[PDB]
C-alpha cells in the first residue's frame, strides 16, 4: 500500500483491463470455427493473457488508479515490502552480465595488444581465444577488484595521451 | 523638345527629389486612413 | 589578407608548395633541417586560405599555418 | 630568371571558340591574369574556365580572371606535357607584374637567392596566450 | 566571349540600340521620361486588374492608379538611392552622378505622366 | 574598399563584398576585437550600452502600460477578473477583412484587439493599480525614467565624466552597494509600497498620491515597530471569505506568514508578500556591509580567495589567483552572471505556476502557460550564453601562469575525465529512457498495456510527503503530528501550507506518476547532454588533440580545412550552436510536459495524462494531435474563428523552421557557384548590366551559415510552440 | 492623455511604411559611403 498504490490482486482497474482484453480476444475468437489454426492461435493468446494477468498478481505488484502495475524503486523500501526483485535484483543481474562483457573485452584487448599488428587481431577475431575468455569470465568481479588492488586495472596518467591545455 | 526638359528642372537635384518624394509619401500615408480609408468601405474602420 | 606562418619544425619536403593552388609558398635555403630547405610565404596576399598546404604537411601538428581574416578580392577567390 | 621575360600581347591565342567562364567585368576594372607558354607541337588541352582548347605550335597566350586558374593551367601543362609556362598580372592601368617563376626556377626549388619571410623561429605551440597580447593589435602568431 | 545568334543578331542589336537606355545621344531626362512613361503605363494594369477593390466599380481604377503611382514613387526613391550610393565618387553622362539624378527626376515625372495617361485612357 | 560602415574594424572596411555588411552587423558589439581601442574605452562603452539596454527595457514596459491603458479593458477586468479576457493592444491592419475584424472584436471592444497573455493585468491588479489614469501616469513616468537613463548613457560617456578603469574594478564597493542599495533598500521601498497601497487596495481602500500621507497603513501606527511589538502587525489577517476588490471579510494586517493561497483568488497573500520583501530587504542590507570599502572594516575578496585553499593538497593551490582572473576577464563575470540569472529565471518559472503571486492568475490558464514557456526558454538561452561566454573567457583572457595549480588549472587538467563522465551519464540516460519509452510504446501497441515498465517516482513522492502531501501515505515530516517539523510552527504556516498542498486543483506539488518520472528523467538527460556539449566546447576551447592552437584562432572560426581527416565545427562557437539545438529540445520537452500535465489538470482528466504520458504515441496523439484541432481550424474554407492568427503564426513557425533547415543542411560551395553563375548572368545581359553592385555578392560564411540557420531554427521553434500553446489553451478555456 | 480615434489610423502607417523606408535609405547610404 506504499506510494498510495493498491496491490494488483485487490485492485479494481486491473480487473477492468483484464476483462477488456479477454473481451476483445473473445470477440476476435468468435469469428473463426473452433477446429481452425487461427482459433488455436487466439486461444493460446487468451491463455497467455490470463496467465500473465495471474502471474502479475500474487507477486507483490502494485498499481495506481489505472490497473497498470508500478515498480517500487528505492531499495530498503523494496526490501521491506517484498519488491526487491522488481528493480533491485534485475540491476544486480544486469551489472553481473555487463561486467562479464566488459571484463571479457578488456581481457581480449590486453591479450591481443601483445602480438605484432594488434589491429589485425582486432578486425579478424581469434575465435578460440574469444571463446576461452568467454568461458573464463564467470568470476569477473573478483578478478576486476584484484587488478584494482594490484594496480594493473588503472594506467598512470604519465603514460596516457593528454590533450593540450 | 521643350517639354520634358524643364519639367524635372526643379526636381533633378538629389536633395530636391528626395525631399519631394519624402513629402509626397508622408502626405499620401497620412491621408491614408482618416481620409484614404473610410471612403472606399475599407474593412478596418467599420467594426 | 590571410596570415601564413611557417615554424622551424619544417623539414623542407616541399609538399606545401606543391599543394598550393595559388603559388604562395616557396623554398629558401636553411640550416635547421637535413634537407637544408625552409618554407616561406612571400606572396601571402594571394592566399585564399584553402589550407591545402596544411594537408600536405607531414610533420606532427603543422609546420605551416593559415589564419583567416581581412578578406579581399584575391582572398575571397572572386573572378568578378 | 636570368632575365625576366616581358608580356607580349601580340602572341597568338590557342584555338578555341567562345568562352563563358572567361573574363568578367573585373578584367576591365581590376587586375586580370595572362598565362603564356611555348608549345613545341599542336596539341589539345583542357582549360580551367570551360571545355577544351587546342594550343598552337609556338607562343600561346591565354587570359583568366583569377590567379588560381592560371596556376591550375600551369600545373596541368607541367604535369601533362612538362611545358613550364608563366603568367603575368595586368592591372587596369596596364601595369604588368611577374608572378609565378620569381627566380625563374619554380618555387619547388631553392636557387639560394630567395629570402625567407613570414617565418617564426619558434616551434608551433610555443606562441603566447591571447591574454598576453590584448588591446595591442598583434596576434600571437604574428610575433 | 561566347557569341550567339541571339546576342549578335542585327535585328536584336537594332532593337536594343533605339531603346532609351542604349540611345546614342539623348539627354538623360528624356530617357527617364520615356522609361517612366512606359513602365508606369505597364505597371498600372495589374494594379487595376486584381487589386483589393477589383469588384467595386469605379473604385478599382482609381485605387489601382494611386497604387501604381505610389510604387512609381518608391521606384524613384530607390533609383535616387542607387545613384547616391554608386556614383558618389568620380564617358557616358547617364552613369554620372547628376546625370543619374536627372534620370531619376525624369523617371518619376514620366511615371506620374504614365499613371495619369492610364487613368484617362481607362476612363474613356 | 575602406568603407565607412565598419568604423570599428579597418579590416572589415576593406572588404569588397556583401559579407562586410553581415560581419559589420554581427561584430557590432564585440568591442574587444575592435581595432585601436583600450580597456578603459571598452568599459565606458559597456557602461553606455548598459544604460541603453536599461532605457530600452523601461521604454518597453512603459509601452506595455500605455497600450494597456489605451485600447484596453483594465477597468472592466478589474470589475470582473474571471469572465472578460484581458486586452493587449488594438489591431489596425489595412490588409484585414470584414470577417477578420468581426472575429477579432473580443472583450467588449470597439475594434480588433489582441487577448493579453503576458499577465500584466493580474500583476497590476495585485500591486494596486485600478484605473487607466494610473497606468497612463505610470507609462509617462517610465518614459521619463528611460529619458534620464538616456541622459546617463550620454553623460557618463562624455569626456571629463568617463569613469576610470579601476572604478569599474572596485569589486568590493560595487558588491556592497548593489547588495545594500540595488537589492536591499529597493526591496524595502517595494514592501513599503505594498503595505501602503496594495494591501489597502486589496482591502477596498483607495490609496493614491492625492490621499497619501493621510491614510495609516496599520491602526497601531508605527509604535509596534519602535517598541519591538512586531506581532501587532500579524494580528488581524484577512479571512478566507474575503473579496479582493472590496472590504468584505477584511482585516488589519500588513505583515504576516499566512501560508498557502488566498481562497477567493488562488494567489499568495499580499501581507505575506510584503513580509517576504521586508525580510529580504533587511537581510540584503545586513549582507551589504561585508566587503572592504574605503572605511577600516570589511572583507577583501582577494584575501578570502587566497585563504580558502584546502590543506593536504585537496584542491592544489586552491582558489588563489582567482580574484585577478574574475576582475580582468569580463567574460568570466558575464558567464557567472548569465548562469545565475538563468538559474533564477528557471526558479521563477518553476515557482510561479505552483505558487501564483498575482490575483486571478491561476484561473488564467493561457497566461500561466505563456509565462512559464517564456521564462523557461529565456533561461535556457541565457544558460547557453553563460557557457558560451565561459568558453570565450577560456579562449581570450586566461593566463595559466597567473592561476597556476588552482581550481581552474585543475579542471583544465582533468577536463577529459569530466567530459567522459558527462558523456557516460548522457549516454546512459538517453539509452535507457528511449529503451523504456520504446518498450512502453510497443507494449501498448500489442493491446496489453500492463507489460509496460512503470517505475513509481518514490523519491520525489517521499519528498512531497515530507513537505505535507498526505496522498502518497508515509509517516514523514509535515504529515504526522508527532514529527518535530510539524510541531515547530504548527500555528504559523502549516494550517495554510497543508491546505494548499493537499488540494489537487492548484498546481502546488501536483500528483506525479510513472510518466512524470520518465519525463523528468528525460529532462535530466537533456540537461546533462546540453551540459556535456557546452563543457566540451568550453574546456577544449583553447586547445585539443585535433587542434592544439585553438586559442590562436579565436572563438568563432569555421574550420581548419579537410586536412587531418576533417575539422569542421571544431570551435567552441560551433559547440554552442549545437547546444542551442539541444537546449531547444530540452525546453521543448519541459514545456510539453508542463503543457500536457496542466491541460489534463484543467480539464479534470488527470488520469488521461497518467495513463497516456507513459508511451510516446500518447504524447503524439493525446497532446500534439488532440489539442491541435482548434489551432488548425483558426481559418479554413468553412470560415474563421478567433484563432486564425495562431494558425497563421503556427504555419509561419513551421516555415521558418524549414528555412533554418535550408541554411543548415547546405554549407557554402553550391551557393558560391550559384552566385558566380548569377553574377555572369547579370553581367552578360542587356538592359540590366547598366546598374551594377558596389559590393560583390558572395555566399554567406560557414560561421554565418550556422548563425543564420540557428536563428531561423530558434525563431520557428519559438513561434510554432507559442502558437500551439496559446491556441490550445485559449480555444477551450478563458 | 488619451490619443484620438484616428491615432491607430495614422501612426501605424508611418512606422510600417515610411519609417522603415527612411531607415533603409539612411542605412543604404551608410553602407556604400566612401570616406
Ligand atoms: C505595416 C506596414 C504596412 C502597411 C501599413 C500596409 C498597408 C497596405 N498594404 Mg501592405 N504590405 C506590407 C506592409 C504594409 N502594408 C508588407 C510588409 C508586404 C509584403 C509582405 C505587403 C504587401 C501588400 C500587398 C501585396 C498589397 C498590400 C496592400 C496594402 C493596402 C491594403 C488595402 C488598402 O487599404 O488599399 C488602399 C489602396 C489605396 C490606393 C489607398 C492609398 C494607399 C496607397 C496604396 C499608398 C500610396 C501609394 C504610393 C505612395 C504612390 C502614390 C503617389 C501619389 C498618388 C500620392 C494598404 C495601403 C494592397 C494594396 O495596396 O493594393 C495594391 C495589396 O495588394 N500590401
Ligand atoms: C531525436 C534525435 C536525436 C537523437 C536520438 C540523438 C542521440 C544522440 N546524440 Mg544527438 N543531436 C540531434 C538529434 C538527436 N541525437 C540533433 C538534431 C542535434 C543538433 C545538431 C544533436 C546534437 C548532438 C551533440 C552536439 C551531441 C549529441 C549526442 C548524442 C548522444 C546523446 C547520448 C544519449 O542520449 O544516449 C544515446 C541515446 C540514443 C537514443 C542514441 C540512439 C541509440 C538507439 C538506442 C539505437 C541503438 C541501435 C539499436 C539497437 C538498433 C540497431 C540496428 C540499427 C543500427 C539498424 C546520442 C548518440 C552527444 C554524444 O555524442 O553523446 C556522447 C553530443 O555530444 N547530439
Ligand atoms: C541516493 C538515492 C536514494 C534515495 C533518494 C533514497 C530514498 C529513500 N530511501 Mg533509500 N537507499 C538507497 C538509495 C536511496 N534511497 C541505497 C543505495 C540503499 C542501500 C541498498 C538504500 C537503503 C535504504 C533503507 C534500508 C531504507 C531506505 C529508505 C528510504 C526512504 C527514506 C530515507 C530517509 O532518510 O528517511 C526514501 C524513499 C527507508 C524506507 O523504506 O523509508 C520508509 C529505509 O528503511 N533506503
Ligand atoms: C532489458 C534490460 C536492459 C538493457 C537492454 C540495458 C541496456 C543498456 N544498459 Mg542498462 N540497466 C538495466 C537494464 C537494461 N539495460 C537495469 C535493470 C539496470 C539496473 C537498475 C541497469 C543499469 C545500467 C547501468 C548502471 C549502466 C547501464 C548501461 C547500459 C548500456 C550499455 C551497456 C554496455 O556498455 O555493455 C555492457 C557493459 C560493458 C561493455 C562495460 C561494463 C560497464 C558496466 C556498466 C560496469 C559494471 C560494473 C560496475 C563496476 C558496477 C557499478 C556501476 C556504476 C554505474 C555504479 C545499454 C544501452 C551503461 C550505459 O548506458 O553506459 C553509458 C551503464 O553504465 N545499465
Ligand atoms: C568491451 C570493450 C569496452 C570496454 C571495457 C569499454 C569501457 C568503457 N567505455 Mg567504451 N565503447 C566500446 C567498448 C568498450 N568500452 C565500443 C566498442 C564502443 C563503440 C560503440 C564504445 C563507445 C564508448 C562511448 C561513446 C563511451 C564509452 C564509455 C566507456 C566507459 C563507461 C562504461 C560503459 O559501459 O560505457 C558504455 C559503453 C558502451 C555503450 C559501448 C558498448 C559497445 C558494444 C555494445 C560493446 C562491445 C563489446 C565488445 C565487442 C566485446 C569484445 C569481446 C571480445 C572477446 C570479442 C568505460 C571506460 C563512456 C565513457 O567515456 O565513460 C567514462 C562513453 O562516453 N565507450
Ligand atoms: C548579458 C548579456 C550579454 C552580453 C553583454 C553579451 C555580449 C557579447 N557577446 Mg554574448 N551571448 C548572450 C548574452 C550576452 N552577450 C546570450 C544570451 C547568448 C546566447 C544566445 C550569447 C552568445 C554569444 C556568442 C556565441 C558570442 C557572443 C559574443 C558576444 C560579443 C559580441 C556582441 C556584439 O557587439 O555584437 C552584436 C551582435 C549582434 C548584433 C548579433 C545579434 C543577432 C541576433 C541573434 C538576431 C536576433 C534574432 C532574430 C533574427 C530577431 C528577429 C526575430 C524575428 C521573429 C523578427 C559581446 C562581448 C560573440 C563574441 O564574444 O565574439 C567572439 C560570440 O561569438 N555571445
Ligand atoms: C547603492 C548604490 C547603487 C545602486 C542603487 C546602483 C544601481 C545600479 N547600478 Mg551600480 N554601482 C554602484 C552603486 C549603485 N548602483 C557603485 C558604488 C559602483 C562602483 C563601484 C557601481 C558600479 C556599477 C557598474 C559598473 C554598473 C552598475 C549598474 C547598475 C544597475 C544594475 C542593473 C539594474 O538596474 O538592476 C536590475 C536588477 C535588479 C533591480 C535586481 C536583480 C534581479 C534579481 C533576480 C531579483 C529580482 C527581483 C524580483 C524577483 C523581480 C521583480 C521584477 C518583476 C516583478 C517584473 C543599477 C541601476 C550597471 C548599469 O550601468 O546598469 C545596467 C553597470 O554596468 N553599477
Ligand atoms: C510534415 C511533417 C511535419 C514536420 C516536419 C513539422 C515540423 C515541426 N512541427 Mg509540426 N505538425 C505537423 C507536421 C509537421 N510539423 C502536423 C501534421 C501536425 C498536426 C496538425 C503538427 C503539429 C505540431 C505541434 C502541435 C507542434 C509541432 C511542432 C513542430 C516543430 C518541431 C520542433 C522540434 O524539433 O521538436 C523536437 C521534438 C520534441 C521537443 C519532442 C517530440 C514530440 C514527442 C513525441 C513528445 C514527447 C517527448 C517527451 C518529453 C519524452 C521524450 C523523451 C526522449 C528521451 C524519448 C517543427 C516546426 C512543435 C513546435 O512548434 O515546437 C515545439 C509543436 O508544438 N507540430
Ligand atoms: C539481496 C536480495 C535479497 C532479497 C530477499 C527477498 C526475500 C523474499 C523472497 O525471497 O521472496 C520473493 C521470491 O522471489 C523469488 O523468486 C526468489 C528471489 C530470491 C532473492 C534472493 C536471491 C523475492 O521477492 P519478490 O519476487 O516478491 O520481489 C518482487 C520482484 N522484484
Ligand atoms: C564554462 C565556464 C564557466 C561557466 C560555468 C557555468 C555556466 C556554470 C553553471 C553552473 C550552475 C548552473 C550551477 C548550479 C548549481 C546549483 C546548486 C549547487 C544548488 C544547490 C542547492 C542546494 C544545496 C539546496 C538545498 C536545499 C535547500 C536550501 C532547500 C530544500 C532542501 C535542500 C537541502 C535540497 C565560467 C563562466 C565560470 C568560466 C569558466 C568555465
Ligand atoms: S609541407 Fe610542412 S614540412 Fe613540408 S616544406 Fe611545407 S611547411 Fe615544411
Ligand atoms: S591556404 Fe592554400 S593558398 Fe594559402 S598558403 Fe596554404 S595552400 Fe597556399
Amino acid at each position: 500500500d506504499v506510494a498510495g498504490l493498491t496491490p494488483c490482486s485487490e485492485s479494481k482497474a486491473y480487473n477492468k483491463l483484464e476483462r477488456k482484453e479477454l473481451k476483445t480476444l473473445e470477440k476476435r475468437l468468435k469469428k473463426y470455427e473452433p477446429g481452425s489454426a487461427p482459433y488455436l492461435a487466439l486461444q493460446a493468446t487468451k491463455e497467455r493473457t490470463q496467465n500473465r494477468f495471474k502471474n502479475y498478481a500474487k507477486a507483490g505488484l502494485l498499481c495506481g488508479n489505472d490497473g497498470l502495475p508500478h515498480l517500487i524503486s528505492d531499495p530498503g523500501l523494496a526490501l521491506r515490502f517484498n519488491h526487491a526483485g522488481e528493480v533491485f535484483i534485475p540491476t544486480f543481474g544486469f551489472l553481473y552480465v555487463a561486467g562479464y562483457i566488459g571484463h571479457v573485452g578488456r581481457q581480449y584487448i590486453i591479450k591481443s595488444k601483445e602480438d605484432a599488428k594488434p589491429t589485425d587481431k582486432e578486425i579478424i577475431l581469434d575465435v578460440p581465444l574469444a571463446l576461452q575468455l568467454a568461458f573464463q569470465g564467470w568470476a569477473w568481479p573478483l578478478a576486476a577488484i584484484q587488478e584494482l588492488r594490484n594496480g594493473s586495472l588503472l594506467e598512470k596518467d604519465e603514460n596516457i595521451t593528454v590533450s593540450p591545455r | 523638345e521643350e517639354f520634358f526638359q524643364r519639367a524635372t528642372d526643379a526636381v533633378s537635384r538629389r536633395e530636391s527629389l528626395n525631399g519631394f518624394v519624402a513629402l509626397s509619401g508622408i502626405a499620401a500615408i497620412a491621408l491614408f486612413g482618416l481620409k484614404g480609408a473610410s471612403t472606399l468601405e475599407l474593412p478596418i474602420t467599420k467594426g | 589578407a590571410h596570415v601564413v606562418k611557417i615554424y622551424d619544425t619544417c623539414i623542407g619536403c616541399t609538399q606545401c608548395v606543391r599543394a598550393c593552388p595559388l603559388d604562395v609558398l616557396e623554398m629558401v635555403p636553411w640550416d635547421g633541417c637535413k634537407a637544408a630547405q625552409m618554407a616561406s610565404s612571400p606572396r601571402t596576399e594571394d592566399c585564399v586560405g584553402c589550407k591545402r598546404c596544411e594537408t600536405a604537411c607531414p610533420t606532427d601538428f603543422l609546420s605551416v599555418r593559415v589564419y583567416l581574416g581581412n578578406e579581399s578580392t584575391r582572398s575571397l577567390g572572386l573572378a568578378y | 630568371p636570368w632575365k625576366q621575360p616581358e608580356l607580349d600581347p601580340d602572341t597568338p591565342s590557342p584555338i578555341f571558340g567562345g568562352s563563358t567562364g572567361g573574363l568578367l567585368r573585373k578584367a576591365q576594372v581590376e587586375e586580370f591574369y595572362v598565362t603564356t607558354w611555348e608549345s613545341p607541337k599542336e596539341q589539345i588541352f583542357e582549360m580551367p574556365t570551360g571545355g577544351a582548347a587546342i594550343m598552337r605550335k609556338g607562343p600561346n597566350l591565354l587570359k583568366f580572371a583569377r590567379k588560381e586558374q592560371c596556376l591550375a593551367l600551369t600545373t596541368q601543362l607541367r604535369t601533362k606535357f612538362k611545358m613550364t609556362p608563366c603568367f603575368y598580372r595586368v592591372y587596369a592601368d596596364g601595369k604588368v607584374e611577374y608572378l609565378h617563376p620569381k627566380d625563374g626556377v619554380y618555387p619547388e626549388k631553392v636557387n639560394a637567392g630567395r629570402v625567407g619571410v613570414n617565418q617564426n623561429m619558434r616551434s608551433i605551440g610555443e606562441n603566447v596566450d591571447p591574454i598576453k597580447v590584448k588591446f595591442t593589435g598583434s596576434q600571437p602568431f604574428t610575433i | 566571349m561566347l557569341e550567339t545568334p541571339v546576342t549578335s543578331a542585327p535585328i536584336v542589336a537594332n532593337y536594343l540600340s533605339n531603346l532609351p537606355a542604349y540611345r546614342t545621344g539623348v539627354a538623360p531626362n528624356l530617357r527617364g521620361v520615356e522609361i517612366g512613361l512606359a513602365h508606369g503605363f505597364l505597371l498600372a494594369g495589374p494594379f487595376i486588374k486584381l487589386g483589393p477593390l477589383r469588384n467595386v466599380p469605379g473604385a478599382a481604377e482609381v485605387v489601382g492608379c494611386m497604387s501604381a503611382a505610389g510604387l512609381v514613387l518608391i521606384l524613384a526613391l530607390c533609383l535616387s538611392l542607387y545613384g547616391n550610393a554608386a556614383f558618389q565618387s568620380t564617358s557616358d553622362p547617364l552613369m554620372s552622378s547628376e546625370g543619374w539624378a536627372k534620370f531619376a527626376g525624369g523617371f518619376t515625372v514620366g511615371g506620374l505622366s504614365g499613371v495619369a495617361w492610364a487613368y484617362v485612357l481607362t476612363q474613356v | 574598399a575602406t568603407k565607412l560602415f565598419p568604423k570599428f574594424s579597418q579590416g572589415l572596411a576593406q572588404d569588397p563584398s556583401t559579407r562586410r555588411i553581415w560581419y559589420g552587423l554581427a561584430t557590432a558589439h564585440d568591442f574587444e576585437s575592435h581595432d585601436g581601442m583600450t580597456e578603459e574605452n571598452l568599459y565606458q562603452k559597456i557602461f553606455a550600452s548598459h544604460f541603453g539596454q536599461l532605457a530600452i527595457i523601461f521604454l518597453w514596459t512603459s509601452g506595455n502600460l500605455f497600450h494597456v491603458a489605451w485600447q484596453g479593458n483594465f477597468e472592466q477586468w478589474v470589475t470582473d477578473p474571471i469572465h472578460v479576457r484581458p486586452i493587449a493592444h488594438a489591431i489596425w491592419d489595412p490588409h484585414f477583412g470584414q470577417p477578420a475584424v468581426e472575429a477579432f472584436t473580443r472583450g467588449g471592444a470597439s475594434g480588433p484587439v489582441n487577448i493579453a497573455t503576458s499577465g500584466v493585468y493580474q500583476w497590476w491588479y495585485t500591486i494596486g493599480l485600478r484605473s487607466n489614469q494610473e497606468l497612463y501616469v505610470s507609462s509617462v513616468f517610465l518614459a521619463l525614467v528611460s529619458a534620464v537613463f538616456l541622459f546617463a548613457g550620454w553623460l557618463h560617456l562624455q569626456p571629463n565624466f568617463q569613469p576610470s578603469l579601476s572604478w569599474f574594478k572596485d569589486a568590493e564597493s560595487r558588491l556592497n552597494h548593489h547588495l545594500s542599495g540595488l537589492f536591499g533598500v529597493s526591496s524595502l521601498a517595494w514592501t513599503g509600497h505594498l503595505v501602503h497601497v496594495a494591501i489597502p487596495e486589496s482591502r477596498g481602500q483607495h490609496v493614491g498620491w492625492d490621499n497619501f500621507l493621510s491614510v495609516l497603513p496599520h491602526p497601531q501606527g508605527l509604535t509596534p515597530f519602535w517598541s519591538g511589538n512586531w506581532a501587532a502587525y500579524a494580528q488581524n489577517p484577512d479571512t478566507a471569505s474575503h473579496a479582493f476588490g472590496t472590504a468584505d471579510g477584511s482585516g488589519t494586517a500588513i505583515l504576516t506568514f499566512l501560508g498557502g493561497f488566498h481562497p477567493q483568488t488562488q494567489s499568495l497573500w499580499l501581507s505575506d508578500m510584503a513580509h517576504h520583501h521586508l525580510a529580504i530587504a533587511v537581510l540584503f542590507i545586513v549582507a551589504g556591509h561585508m566587503y572592504r570599502t574605503n572605511f577600516g572594516i570589511g572583507h577583501r575578496l582577494e584575501a578570502i580567495l587566497e585563504a580558502h585553499t584546502p590543506p593536504a593538497g585537496g584542491l592544489g593551490a586552491g582558489h588563489k589567483g582567482l580574484f585577478h582572473t574574475v576582475n580582468n576577464s569580463l567574460h568570466f563575470q558575464l558567464g557567472l552572471a548569465l548562469a545565475s540569472v538563468g538559474t533564477i529565471t528557471s526558479l521563477v518559472a518553476q515557482h510561479m505556476y505552483s505558487l501564483p503571486p498575482y490575483a486571478y492568475l491561476a484561473v488564467d490558464f493561457t497566461t500561466q502557460a505563456s509565462l512559464y514557456t517564456h521564462h523557461q526558454y529565456i533561461a535556457g538561452f541565457i544558460m547557453c550564453g553563460a557557457f558560451a561566454h565561459g568558453a570565450i573567457f577560456f579562449i581570450r583572457d586566461y593566463d595559466p601562469e597567473q592561476n597556476k595549480g588552482n581550481v581552474l588549472a585543475r579542471v583544465l587538467d582533468h577536463k577529459e575525465a569530466i567530459i567522459s563522465h558527462l558523456s557516460w551519464v548522457s549516454l546512459f540516460l538517453g539509452f535507457h529512457t528511449l529503451g523504456l519509452y520504446v518498450h512502453n510504446d510497443v507494449v501498448q501497441a500489442f493491446g496489453t498495456p500492463e507489460k509496460q515498465i512503470l517505475i513509481e517516482p518514490v523519491f520525489a513522492q517521499w519528498i512531497q510527503a515530507a513537505q505535507g502531501k498526505s496522498l502518497y501515505g508515509f509517516d514523514l515530516l509535515l504529515a504526522s503530528s508527532s514529527s518535530s517539523a510539524y510541531s515547530a510552527g504548527q500555528s504559523l504556516w502549516l494550517p495554510g501550507w497543508l491546505e494548499a498542498i493537499n488540494n489537487n486543483q492548484n498546481s502546488l506539488f501536483l500528483t506525479i506518476g510513472p510518466g512524470d518520472f520518465l519525463v523528468h528523467h528525460a529532462i535530466a538527460l537533456g540537461l546533462h547532454t546540453t551540459t556535456l556539449i557546452l563543457v566540451k566546447g568550453a574546456l577544449d576551447a583553447r586547445g585539443s588533440k585535433l587542434m592544439p592552437d585553438k586559442k590562436d584562432f579565436g572563438y568563432s572560426f569555421p574550420c581548419d580545412g579537410p586536412g587531418r581527416g576533417g575539422t569542421c565545427d571544431i570551435s567552441a562557437y560551433d559547440a554552442f550552436y549545437l547546444a542551442v539545438f539541444w537546449m531547444l529540445n530540452t525546453i521543448g520537452w519541459v514545456t510539453f510536459y508542463w503543457h500536457w500535465k496542466h491541460l489534463t489538470l484543467w480539464q479534470g482528466n488527470v488520469s488521461q495524462f497518467d495513463e497516456s504520458s507513459t508511451y510516446l504515441m500518447g504524447w503524439l496523439r493525446d497532446y500534439l494531435w488532440l489539442n491541435s484541432s482548434q489551432l488548425i481550424n483558426g481559418y479554413n474554407p468553412f470560415g474563421m474563428n478567433s484563432l486564425s492568427v495562431w494558425a497563421w503564426t503556427f504555419l509561419f513557425g513551421h516555415l521558418v523552421y524549414a528555412t533554418g533547415f535550408m541554411f543548415l543542411i547546405s554549407w557554402r560551395g553550391y551557393w558560391q557557384e550559384l552566385i558566380e553563375t548569377l553574377v555572369w548572368a547579370h553581367e552578360k545581359t542587356p538592359l540590366a548590366n547598366l546598374v551594377y553592385w558596389k559590393d560583390k555578392p558572395v555566399a554567406l560564411s560557414i560561421v554565418q551559415a550556422r548563425l543564420v540557420g540557428l536563428a531561423h531554427f530558434s525563431v520557428g521553434y519559438i513561434f510554432t510552440y507559442a502558437a500551439f500553446l496559446i491556441a490550445s489553451t485559449s480555444g477551450r478555456f478563458g | 492623455f488619451v490619443p484620438p480615434a484616428w491615432a491607430p489610423s495614422l501612426f501605424v502607417p508611418l512606422t510600417g511604411l515610411v519609417l522603415p523606408a527612411i531607415g533603409m535609405a539612411w542605412a543604404f547610404t551608410y553602407i556604400q559611403k566612401e570616406k
